[PDB]
């Protein structure tokens, strides 16, 4: 029931933006991956997502969580 | 954005939210929640004070304890937070270039010393908080004055020194007071710091400057006579003198009046008449019949000496044009439905916001179809003369001659009610810096209110969802009520 | 026929609780006076509206006000204010 | 018993019950129409996918 | 300012006739007269103008062909060319986009309507160098048009 | 019973009184609340016995148009109204029965009425004091309207 | 009520004791709904009528 | 509030169409407790009920036709305004049929009563339960009558009665005549008892209590009378007045009457026009028989007040008209009944004293007051940046500058030294356990300390 | 009622008791008699209680009452609401006509 009237991996290892390795990780309020090199350089020009375009308002954490499953070992 | 120019982080103790208020240079200011155990950054609240960087400070206060961290700039903020809001507001003092805790006696609650921008050691005590329940701090046996106030004016070309008339409830006699800036004026040489004029009693009254060098004072008497007397600061003893000069005789009483170019635009019961100033008396430069309706003129007030706008007591509104060359004003709209102006002006050239007696407050625009016509016309053509009316236009005069005479009407814009009479609108280019334009109206059993335009589509729509959540709430709680107990 | 007569119905018991409702022969008098007396009550009635007409007038207490409001609803408060 | 009990685990089950009531619309009376619209738009709610659509559109007629 | 305009084809419509007199001034109204039921025209209708100076240049002016015939008007009682017109642009239309230039034309058809060109001769040879210049070339009703003496 | 000549000198708008207002019973009165300010007279298919509505005009008014902003959704092709099937293969449908009928895109509906259509308006709607009399033909006046501007 | 009763105010007397009594149904259709919210608006001056109301044209 | 288990009487709430507030006494001083939320409709009437077997919750009936029985409540950690049953009554506008602008209580709380002008008026019977329960209500309907002061009067369980000032509307003449009505419990439905024509001037009923067939107070134009229901007493007196008689002098009335009774004293305040405050005894007049004597002597005087009350502390609260609504506690009790010079007397009716206002305020005291600004005909508005707003006061007649900024006082400035930044505090580490404090300042090139 | 035209309203006082509808006319406004989106509780007159009549739906006046009656949003709106008892005194021209009809 479609209405037209009304392991996943969900993560990119290489960047959208570098393109290469995540150094420096970043996570969003999403579930957004950057460098700490590309996020802030996104919100010198963009508003929102590279993704999504939601609402990041430049708010970025400390991804370790990243490095952690791009760890063989995990966390 | 810019870079900060400051910063301070402040946990408040009731709800332990750990807070990082940071200033910016540029004037923006900025405060954030901080999660204690990720770290992470929401509820961005900015706002905008001044222009010169913020450098903010921090204090203890009360009113239960409480804690503020005020904001330097061109004017001082305070940014306190009442329970789960909170309100950057001003403060009195012009400004503070830093501000500390204080505690002394004389004994010291909410005592805080300062440096003025002046660079000059001071002490103060901070005293009302405007929450969101009273928001506005009064300032200034048992206590009774015979005299009963009338009316207030503000000096055209003084922004704000505001004259004050009242009147005595018995024989008639009439007192005038005037401040600027903070405090009263003596009279003359005199102790008192009021005048009282013997056998006037003010109907109503206006300040109004014939010439741009000096500044007149404007009285009707019951007697329907018009007084004029002439105000002298001295500047500085300083004290005001006010000095007669004129008597005119009226035919009616002049509910109302104002200052249209260079002239009294006065307003008779029936007719307009616009007065200039002349030696041994005032004298009628000109006069306009009004259209057929109009029985009084309750209030009046105008666009850039360009256009007038007229209420009446029973019928509701016209809209006028100053006509050059005529030497009179010509209709051009009319509104459909009747409403008791108590008063009325301009937010803007082609629109009008007004009152009723009944409590109603509402917003009237008039036609684009005769806003290109005004536009593209030269006044003097619409009472005689060619003007191109489309076909429909005539063929409702002639077949409505009495509703449709001007021959346009307004689009009711706004409506709304709120049970007092408004007396005042006041349209204000802004509030403490906001963006948005408010008009700040204030009523009879006593009241603020304003209307805010939202600037948006996007915030209409949300506040709307919000308006529409809330009424209804009670049928809601009582649909969920009903419905569990039928099953359950 | 059978709805016309309830018509009737309604309007004798409408006209009981809203007083004034006019039906078709409406004397100028009798419609008059409804509207008279409605304005007395409004007026009264709602706070600002009794202020502004007990400052208008001068009268000295709100109250004195209110029931000048209400003995005017009487035909007889014209001749009442005459004789004193 | 079909309101109160999961639809996973009837035992009959439903898609296997639907086709079996549409012949009944045709019933006539009225104890078995009114009992069986009551039956039928049930598994509307509940359960819509188990029959294909044209065994709905069977039914609208 | 009421003007008795006949000799119409059964086939001119009220359209047709505003923008025929259009050009001469404002109008208030036009009738064209018609059987009471079938509808069949009149052949001839009132044009009613706003300013009477209009109808009467209206009357000393475009007494004109239209759909074949030429229109007896009465009281009721400097040459330019233009090519590669929008078809859907008659005399009417052409009067209006060149009148603005000064005192003024045809716009030529054949069988199968507007045929694409026609002229309009100006009072004033200056007008109808403004005219040229100021109109040849830019484009009227997504065709560019050509403007020449 | 004052004639309307004395009955026109009180009004301030001498042109709406008319020969019937003399016999009111109270005409004073109906003659000044008439001449108010904003009233609209009472519609003028009084007095005439054929019940408001009735053939000369009524005999050619066209069908329906919908609005073009709706026409853009195509169904005026899927479903042709303007101006067949067995009863033995209506039957039959009934029983298949065929899926698919309209093929209408359900995005496109929402978005006339909400999107592009947001805030289209009717082109004329009417004014404060205009009644519908019988004869009067909507149809022409929009036009003259569509007509003066473009031309 | 204001608005939508331009419309009634005419033939609400009227000669013809047909149009008078259609235009009374509405009215008391009106009134019913709204006794305080046409006071405003009722179609009445200080000619029109004896009495008025005097303090209508009040003003402060 | 605040105490496990406390209960006075002193505390009160007072309304004003939309807004509605709750003030605590006892303390002296009233204090704001709550303000609760906006209401959205017009309040039309607002009277306590206290009911046997407990708070005490406002009845309040509005606009919306409903009586709704409210009881401000505690719950989350603020207070709210809670409703209990708001019964359905006419349509929802302020229109004169329907049945509010008089709402009377029976003072023990056995039934409510509501009235329109004109037309018809209820009567609602209160009872308490594991709920509480409103029976159904209880109607009369005189068709042409306008009513005008229903005061009610207190009874001692007997049978509820009230009493109206009605003002016919179809009539040659004025004539306002006052009816008592008695609600039966026994057959349960209100009958009307006595009706008695009285003077036009009629103003306002009050309700004497005991005189141990109810006695009413019926204030005329420049008179009182007080009446029994049976017609057996109708005793006059002349009301006093002022010496000068300023200018446009009306003929005087009574506008508000409250009766505080204790300890066999009788007392009534009753107050006039021009602020005068009165008061009356009815005492056995020993001599002729025991029958009334009915005094009106002098008290302080006070600006209008629209209503009165009185605690069962000796404060008094009246709630002023045009603004500014006080709190008086007295401690004189007044003029004794006495005095033959400044009293008057039911014995002869004719006959009339005046007396000269005193400004000193000798038997009230003053304890409290609250600025409301309740008429303001203009204002303007200065500093829009901080949103000053001048406006005048209409009693008082001073300057009122309402500001939205933070107050901030200062106090002894002193000149520093040219170019200051910042500025710290420390609390001086040398002297522990004193007041002693350090307060730094900076330059940019220099250091200040003190 | 809205579409039968002899049956005659009551149109006194509300009391503090509830109207009732019976399983068949459940579900339906007494003013317009349409089955949506109801709003706010009937309430009838003494006068309409007392015995036996009291059980009956406010519709009929014959089956048994069961459910509480509300007052739909729009009759609710308009005013309706507080008109007076919306209940049915005569049993109606229609009802009896079957009745007889039938035995
Ligand atoms: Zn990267
Ligand atoms: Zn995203
Ligand atoms: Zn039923
Ligand atoms: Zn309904
Ligand atoms: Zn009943």
């Amino acid at each position: 029931l479609n209405q037209e009237w009304n392991d996943l991996e969900k993560i990119p290892f290489k960047c959208t933006l570098c393109k290469e390795d995540y150094k420096s990780p970043v996570v969003t309020n999403c579930g957004h991956y950057f460098c700490g090199s590309c996020f802030a350089k996104d919100m010198k020009k963009g508003t929102k997502c590279f993704i999504c375009h939601k609402e990041t308002h430049g708010s970025a954490k400390v991804a370790s969580d990243l490095q952690k499953m791009l760890n063989k070992r995990k966390s | 954005s810019e870079k900060i120019s400051d910063m301070i982080m402040v946990r408040d103790s009731s709800i332990g939210q750990l807070n990082l208020h940071v200033g910016l240079e540029n004037g923006v200011y900025m405060k954030f929640h901080i999660g204690d155990v990720d770290g992470s950054f929401t509820d961005i609240k900015r706002r905008f004070l001044g222009l010169k960087p913020v450098s903010l400070s921090y204090l203890r206060e009360i009113s239960k304890w409480m804690s503020c961290v005020v904001c330097h700039s061109s004017s001082t903020w305070v940014s306190y937070t009442w329970k789960n809001v909170w309100t950057i507001r001003q403060l009195k003092d012009q400004n503070m270039l830093s501000c500390s805790k204080f505690v002394n006696a004389d004994v010291a609650i909410n005592g805080v010393c300062s440096i003025s921008s002046s660079g000059r050691l001071n002490i103060g005590r901070v005293s009302n908080f405007p929450t969101l329940d009273n928001w506005f701090h009064v300032h200034e046996m048992l206590q009774i004055s015979t005299f009963r106030p009338r009316t207030i004016l503000s000096f055209p070309n003084n922004p704000k020194s505001i004259l004050f008339i009242d009147n005595h409830s018995g024989k008639k006699q009439c007192r005038i007071s005037l401040q600027i800036d903070g405090e009263c004026l003596k009279f003359g040489s005199s102790d008192h710091l009021y005048k009282i004029l013997d056998d006037i009693d003010c109907v109503s009254a206006a300040i109004i400057d014939f010439t741009r060098q000096a500044d007149h004072l404007i009285i009707c008497a019951g007697d329907k006579r018009l007084l004029t007397y002439k105000i002298l600061v001295n500047k500085d003893k300083l004290s005001f003198d006010i000095e007669l000069l004129h008597q005119t005789e009226i035919i009616s009483p002049i509910h109302a009046m104002l200052k249209f170019k260079n002239f009294l635009l006065t307003a008779m019961g029936s007719t307009i008449v616009l007065y200039g100033l002349g030696k041994k008396q005032l004298l009628r430069r000109s006069v306009t019949q009004t259209p057929v309706s109009i029985t009084k003129i309750v209030s009046m007030h105008q666009w850039n000496y360009e256009r007038l706008a007229v209420g009446d007591i029973h019928e509701s509104v016209t809209l006028f044009i100053w006509d050059p060359a005529g030497n009179v004003f010509i209709p051009y709209v009319d509104d459909s439905v009747k409403r008791h102006v108590t008063v009325l002006k301009f937010l803007d050239e082609a629109t009008v916001i007004g009152a009723d007696r009944y409590g109603n407050a509402w917003t009237l625009r008039s036609p684009p179809e005769c806003e290109k016509i005004m536009s593209n016309h030269d006044p003097s053509e619409l009472s005689n003369g060619a003007i191109k009316y489309p076909l429909d236009v005539i063929t409702l005069q002639q077949k409505l001659p009495n509703t449709y005479d001007c021959k346009f009407k307004f689009q009711l814009l706004n409506h709304f009610f709120v049970n007092d009479i408004i007396t005042d609108f006041h349209i204000l280019d802004s509030l403490s810096n906001s963006d948005r334009p408010g008009c700040i109206y204030m009523g009879l059993q006593g009241t603020v209110g304003c209307f805010i335009p939202l600037l948006s589509k996007g915030n209409v729509f949300m506040m709307g969802n919000i308006e529409n959540i809330m009424a209804e709430a009670d049928d809601t709680f009582y649909l969920d009520y009903e419905s569990r107990k039928k099953n359950n | 026929m059978a709805e016309k007569q309830r018509q009737l119905k309604l309007q004798k018991i409408y006209k009981q609780k809203y007083i004034g409702l006019g039906d078709e022969s409406t004397t100028r008098e009798q419609w008059q006076r409804n509207v008279r007396n409605d304005t007395l009550n409004t007026l009264q009635g709602h706070s600002a509206s009794l202020e502004y007409v007990s400052l208008s007038r001068g009268d000295l207490s709100i109250r004195d006000t209110r029931i000048h409001l209400l003995k005017s609803m009487s035909p007889g408060y014209k001749a009442y204010l005459r004789e004193e | 018993i079909t309101s109160v009990m999961d639809l996973d685990k009837l035992q009959p089950p439903i898609n296997q019950i639907l086709p079996t009531l549409t012949p009944i619309l045709r019933n006539k009376h009225r104890k078995v129409e009114v009992n069986t619209i009551k039956f039928v738009g049930l598994i509307g709610k509940l359960a819509p996918t188990y029959a294909p659509p044209k065994e709905w559109m069977r039914i609208c007629f | 300012n009421t003007v008795y305009v006949g000799n119409i084809d059964p086939r001119i419509t009220k359209e047709q006739l505003y923008e025929l007199f259009i050009q001469i001034n404002p109008v208030l109204r036009i009738k064209y007269p018609k059987d009471k039921v079938l509808q069949a025209y009149q052949g001839y209708a009132f044009i009613e103008f706003y300013n009477q100076g209009d109808a009467q240049y209206a009357i000393k002016i475009m007494n004109r062909l239209i759909k074949v015939r030429q229109v007896t008007n009465s009281t009721g009682t400097a040459k330019l060319f233009i090519k590669n017109l929008a078809d859907s642009i008659d005399s009417d239309q052409l009067v209006k986009i060149f009148n603005k230039f000064g005192k003024l034309p045809e716009i030529f058809y054949l069988s199968n309507g507007k045929l694409k060109c026609a002229y309009v001769y100006f009072e004033d040879f200056e007008k109808a160098d403004l005219a040229i210049k100021s109109l040849n070339n830019q484009l009227v009703a997504n065709n560019r048009i050509t403007v020449d003496y | 019973k004052p004639s309307l000549s004395q009955l026109k000198s009180q009004v301030p708008y001498p042109q709406i009184i008319e020969w019937y207002d003399c016999d009111a019973r109270y005409p004073g009165l109906l003659a000044s609340i008439k001449c108010t300010k904003n009233v609209i007279p009472v519609p003028s298919h009084w007095q005439s016995k054929k019940e408001y509505l009735s053939g000369r005009s009524l005999l050619g008014k066209r069908p329906f148009e919908l609005p073009d902003i709706i026409k853009k959704t195509n169904i005026e092709q899927m479903r042709s109204t303007l101006p067949e099937k067995s009863l033995k293969e209506a039957s039959r449908a009934r029983v298949q029965p065929k899926m698919g009928a309209l093929d209408l895109d359900y995005k496109k509906l929402h978005d006339v009425f909400f999107k592009i259509g947001a805030n289209w308006k009717p082109d004329h709607l009417l004014c404060f004091g205009d009644v519908y009399y019988e004869n009067r033909n909507l149809f022409e006046e929009t036009n003259w309207k569509r007509m003066v501007d473009h031309k | 009520p204001g608005l939508f009763m331009n419309y009634i105010w005419a033939g609400l007397f009227h000669p013809a004791k047909n149009v008078r009594k259609a235009f009374w149904r509405v009215y008391n259709n009106m009134y019913v709904m709204y006794q305080d919210a046409m006071v405003p608006f009722y179609p009445v001056t200080p000619d029109n009528n004896e009495e008025y109301i005097e303090e209508l044209d009040l003003v402060l | 509030l605040e105490a496990g288990s406390k209960r006075e009487q002193s505390q009160l709430c007072v309304a004003t169409e939309t807004h509605l507030e709750l003030y605590d006494t006892a303390d002296g001083e009233l204090k704001l407790i709550a303000k609760f939320q906006n209401l959205f409709a017009t309040i039309t009437s607002m009277k306590s009920l206290d009911l046997p077997h407990w708070p005490t919750f406002l009845a309040l009936t509005s606009d919306s036709g409903n009586l709704s029985i409210v009881q401000i409540i505690m719950h989350a950690g603020a207070l709210r305004l809670k409703t209990l049953v708001n019964q359905p009554l006419t349509r929802t506008t302020l229109r004169r049929v329907s049945p509010i602008s008089y709402m009377e209580i029976d003072p023990n709380g056995r039934c409510i009563i509501l009235s329109s002008v004109e037309q018809n008026k209820l009567c609602f019977l209160v009872d308490y339960a594991q709920k509480l329960r409103i029976s159904s209500p209880l109607e009369i309907i005189r068709p042409h009558m306008v009513t005008l002061d229903m005061a009610v009067v207190d009874v001692n369980f007997n049978n509820p009665c009230f009493v109206t000032l009605e003002i016919d509307n179809a009539a040659t003449q004025l004539s306002v005549h006052l009816i008592f009505y008695v609600l039966e419990l026994g057959l349960n439905h209100i009958v009307k008892k006595a009706d008695y024509l009285v003077n036009p001037s009629a103003n306002f009923v009050l309700s004497l209590p005991d005189l141990s067939n109810p006695f009413v107070v019926i204030g005329f134009e420049n008179h009182i009378l007080v009446k029994d229901m049976n017609g057996f007493f109708s005793l006059k007196v002349e009301i006093p007045k002022r010496s000068i008689t300023n200018s446009r002098h009306k003929n005087v009335t009574i506008i508000s009457g409250i009766v505080q009774k204790l300890k066999n004293d009788f007392f009534v305040l009753l107050q006039s026009n021009h602020g005068d405050l009165f008061k009356l005894t009815v005492s056995p007049d020993t001599n002729d028989r025991n029958r009334p004597l009915v005094q009106l002597s002098y008290f302080d005087t006070i600006q209008n007040s629209h209503q009165l009350h009185i605690f069962k502390n000796g404060y008094l609260f009246a709630l002023s008209e045009m603004n500014n609504n006080f709190l008086f506690q007295f401690e004189k009790l007044g003029v004794e009944k006495n005095d033959f010079s400044n009293v008057l007397t039911s014995k002869d009716p004719n006959k009339s004293l005046v007396f000269e206002p005193s400004i000193k305020l000798q038997n009230l005291s003053i304890l409290s007051q609250q600025l409301n600004l309740n008429p303001s005909i203009k204002s303007q508005i200065v500093s829009d940046s901080p949103l000053s707003i001048a406006t005048k006061h209409f009693t008082n007649n001073k300057i009122i500058t309402l500001t939205n900024a933070v107050n901030y006082s200062n106090l002894i400035s002193t000149s520093l030294p040219p170019n200051a930044t910042k500025l710290w505090l420390i609390p001086d580490p040398a002297t522990t356990g004193d007041n002693n404090t350090l307060l730094f300042i900076t330059f940019p090139k220099k250091t200040m300390i003190l | 009622s809205r579409h039968q035209f002899d049956l005659i309203m009551c149109l006194k006082q509300p009391g503090v008791q509830t109207g009732l509808l019976c399983e068949k006319c459940d579900g339906k406004c007494p003013i317009c008699d349409s089955y949506v989106r109801p709003k706010r509780k009937v309430r009838v007159c003494e006068n309409c209680s007392f015995g036996k009549q009291a059980k009956n739906c406010i519709i009929c006046n014959l089956n048994v009452g069961v459910n509480d009656a509300f007052y739909c949003w729009e009759c609710c709106r308009l005013g309706k609401d507080k008109d007076g008892c919306p209940r049915i005194l005569n049993l109606g021209s229609n009802r009896l006509d079957r009745h007889f009809e039938k035995k």
